[PDB]
């Protein structure tokens, strides 16, 4: 297969994802959630990873870490302590708002998920770390966790498979840094939510120090399906090592923002004058595509012509394919003040822990705020494209990557608009 | 650790007093500012012996190496978890 | 906006605060949800438990906290410091939290921004004199499809307009609770348009399985 999108409804895996039908056990279960889990659970830990291994599935968290060879790392024999699944679904990427749809409308899919993988990973129990902003939504799935137990599909003897497995809703407090898996674990444990240096992985030392998988909403709930219709069924979307279905975000300067599911490899433009209305004011009013959420990269828009949105493809285009958030901005939109706002987002959510972001990423904001206005001088462009780079790859998590990627982003794809930035600020200011 | 790597040989602190006119440090020891550098203990024993000096020689203080894990830090049952990060 | 504490007549370490009984069963219920050992893993739900039952926390929710789950105060304060939610003043009764994220941004949350502005006579940080209103500005709220947004106290209110949110503040002040959804025609999350997408039913249980399960 060579050209992918055009879903079809049937190969959806996140049917109800519109909530027009019951997001309760019924409607979950007349949609195909909770059907044949013991004979799931029952051909045990290496038959779920193969399928999840041969079903290509990458973590669609947004660093596309293959699912089942992360999930193998548990697949080791107990040394004394339990063994834990975390999910997480803090989702506090700018652009993003998939996980939010999942738990809300498929909120049994998710739970089986949890099942699933802890089944696969030999996890004891499911700890979903929520974002407590998404209080009705964290309320929708402990309503959903409690269906799921008083039918006995988790809980003692989960499904009827003489597998014990206990599913817990952790809510966070505002804190877009613990939606990184380290600093996740650290906020469960009830401290600061800071990350972790790594070595170790929380496969050896996880939550409460114990062997843990985090892994994002999407990449768990897909799992059920996984296994139900095969590995085979779920490689057969997108390109090879792209494999599968995706959910889009479609957000920003579009007609119709919105949720879909789609097509792994999915060009780009198919996908916003599909899905999404197109951009405001046609194709022709595209200024850039920020394609995967605000950590990645923006694009203009002779980049974005031609563009699959998979992960190698935006890889290939000096992007990322991140959470999957389309944010389109059109020719109307200044387009450093967004990137600096988007920079400003990124001091507000950094924990502060390591020294270059805790600094760095003030001291590009206060450079971003003075390109918006434009005072400043050219040298300092280049000057803050090595601050990014000494942000980059030095610091404990890739927060300070997220950061340093939106300037790098700006900065190689909108210099001259920056340099005509500041030369309107000297000419009519001195 | 650069100011550890090499021996020292100093000599007993005399008597310093104040100056009756403006308060200054006044010694009458010559060898109070005297510091020699020797590369091993044997070079400056043989260097206080061959001029008649009586030593005392205190032996090198390494550091003793420790034992570092960072994932101590967050144990599973033992007292060297860190309550803060 | 700051990060230390100084002890106010109606902030102090004598402040009364203490929870009810049935916060006291829920704060049980939140401690068997961890391991024997890690009962400093309830610091996050329980200190928010004395958000919801006192509305903001003084230095007297930090330190029952810290009493009862047998952590020192110290890592119950900088939890509190930490996190965005935890109110260490008192806000209003309605606590508006408008996202100006880039996602929102494009699609003018600074007008309504500006609404809530000029209908509430505040401005961002300030509280409204009756004490039912407190404006903040927050970042993504992860409702980024449905902008422009804002939240009162666990509600989304999405797809607004200046005449959507003065309605929703209007309707505040009237003593009622608004609907926490999209003010557009649309739903949740789907193309405004029409569906685009799940416009066939759903295939049910059975669809697809492979042989051999
Ligand atoms: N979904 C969301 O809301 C957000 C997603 N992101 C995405 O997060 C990504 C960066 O996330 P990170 O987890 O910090 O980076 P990533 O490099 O480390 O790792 C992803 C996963 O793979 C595992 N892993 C990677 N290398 C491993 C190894 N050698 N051994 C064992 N496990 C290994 C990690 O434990 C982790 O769970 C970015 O691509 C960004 O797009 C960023 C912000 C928000
Ligand atoms: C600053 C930061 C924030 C992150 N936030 C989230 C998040 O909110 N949700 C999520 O699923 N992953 C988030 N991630 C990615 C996780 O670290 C991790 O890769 C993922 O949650 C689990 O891996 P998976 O993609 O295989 O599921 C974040 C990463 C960073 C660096
Ligand atoms: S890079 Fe920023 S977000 Fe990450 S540990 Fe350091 S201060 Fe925290
Ligand atoms: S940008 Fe406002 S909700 Fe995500």
């Amino acid at each position: 297969k060579t050209s992918f999108g055009s879903l079809k409804d049937e190969d959806r895996i996140f049917t109800n994802l519109y909530g027009r039908h019951d997001w309760r056990l019924k409607g979950a279960q007349s949609r195909g959630d909770w059907y044949k889990t013991k004979e799931i659970l029952l051909k045990g830990p290496d038959w779920i990873l193969g399928e999840v291994k041969t079903s290509g599935l990458r973590g669609r968290g947004g660093a596309g870490f293959p699912t089942g060879l992360k999930w193998s790392f548990m697949n080791k024999p107990s040394d004394g302590r339990p063994k834990y699944l975390v999910v997480n679904a803090d989702e506090g990427e700018p652009g993003t708002c998939k996980d939010r749809e999942i738990i809300r409308h498929d909120p049994h899919k998710l739970v089986e998920g949890c099942l699933v993988g802890g089944r696969a990973m030999g996890a004891r129990a499911a700890y979903i770390y929520i974002r407590g902003e998404f209080y009705n939504e964290a309320s929708n799935l402990q309503v959903a966790i409690r269906e799921a137990y008083e039918a006995g599909l988790i809980g003692k003897n989960a499904c009827g498979s003489g597998y014990d497995f206990d599913v817990f809703v952790v809510r966070g407090a505002g804190a877009y840094i613990c939606g990184e898996e380290t600093a996740l674990i650290e906020s469960i444990e009830g401290k600061q939510g800071k990350p972790r240096l790594k070595p170790p992985f929380p496969a050896d030392v996880g939550v409460f120090g114990c062997p843990t998988t985090v892994a994002n909403v999407e990449t768990v709930a897909v799992s059920p399906t996984i296994c139900r219709r095969g590995g085979a069924w779920f490689a057969s979307f997108g390109r090879e090592r792209n494999s599968g279905t995706k959910l889009f975000n479609i957000s920003g300067h579009v007609n119709n923002p919105c949720t879909v599911e789609e097509e792994m490899s999915v060009p780009l433009k198919e996908l916003i004058e599909k899905h999404a209305g197109g951009v405001t004011g046609g194709w022709d009013n595209l200024l850039a595509v920020i394609p995967g959420g605000s950590s990645t990269p923006l694009i203009p828009k002779s980049v974005c012509e031609t563009v699959l949105m998979d992960f190698d493809a935006l890889i290939q285009a000096q992007t990322g394919l991140g959470t999957a958030a389309v944010i389109v901005m059109d020719r109307s939109t200044d387009i450093v003040k967004a990137i600096a706002r988007l920079i400003e987002f990124y001091k507000h959510e950094s924990c502060g822990q390591c020294t270059p972001c805790r600094e760095g990423v003030d001291w590009m904001n206060k450079v971003m705020a003075r390109f918006v206005r434009g005072d400043a001088r050219p040298a300092e462009i280049d000057s803050l494209w090595e601050i990014s780079k000494q942000i980059e790859g030095h610091t404990i998590c890739a927060l300070g990557d997220g950061a340093a990627w939106p300037v790098q982003g700006l900065i190689r794809h909108f210099r001259p608009e920056l340099e005509e930035r500041m030369q309107r600020f000297a000419q009519q200011h001195q | 650790v650069n100011n550890t790597k090499k021996w020292k040989m100093e000599f007993d602190t005399r008597e310093r007093w104040e100056n009756p006119l403006m308060g200054w440090a006044s010694t009458a020891d010559p060898l109070s500012n005297l510091v020699l550098t020797f590369s091993t203990k044997e070079d400056a024993i043989a260097f206080a012996e061959k001029n008649g000096w009586s030593y005392d020689v205190e032996e090198r203080k390494v550091p003793k190496p420790k034992s570092k894990s960072y994932g101590a830090n967050f144990s599973w049952n033992k007292r060297t978890r860190v309550s803060t990060k | 906006a700051l990060f230390v504490h100084r002890d106010t007549p109606k902030n102090n370490p004598e402040t009364p605060f203490d929870f009810t009984p049935e916060n006291y069963k829920r704060i049980e219920a939140i401690v068997k949800n961890y391991p024997e050992g890690h009962k400093a893993a309830a610091v996050l739900p329980v200190l928010d438990l004395a958000q919801r039952q006192n509305g903001w926390l003084p230095i007297s929710a930090m330190n029952k906290v810290a009493e009862i789950l047998q952590v020192p105060p110290m890592r119950v304060y900088e939890v509190a410091t930490f996190y965005t939610m935890y109110n260490r003043k008192p806000v209003g009764k309605y606590h508006i939290q408008v996202c100006t994220t880039t996602p929102c941004m494009l699609r003018n949350s600074d007008s309504i921004l500006e609404a809530i502005q000029k209908k509430l006579g505040i401005k961002v940080g300030e509280t409204t004199p009756d004490k039912l209103f407190t404006l903040i500005e927050v970042e993504c709220l992860g409702a980024c499809v449905n902008a422009p947004m804002v939240q009162i106290n666990d509600n989304y209110y999405e797809d607004l307009t200046p005449k959507d949110i003065e309605e929703i503040i209007d309707e505040l002040k009237a003593g009622k609770i608004p609907k926490p959804g999209p003010r557009s025609g649309r739903f949740s999350c789907e193309p405004a348009g029409g569906l685009t997408s799940l416009t066939e039913p759903p295939k049910g249980p059975g669809f697809g399985v492979q042989a051999g399960l």
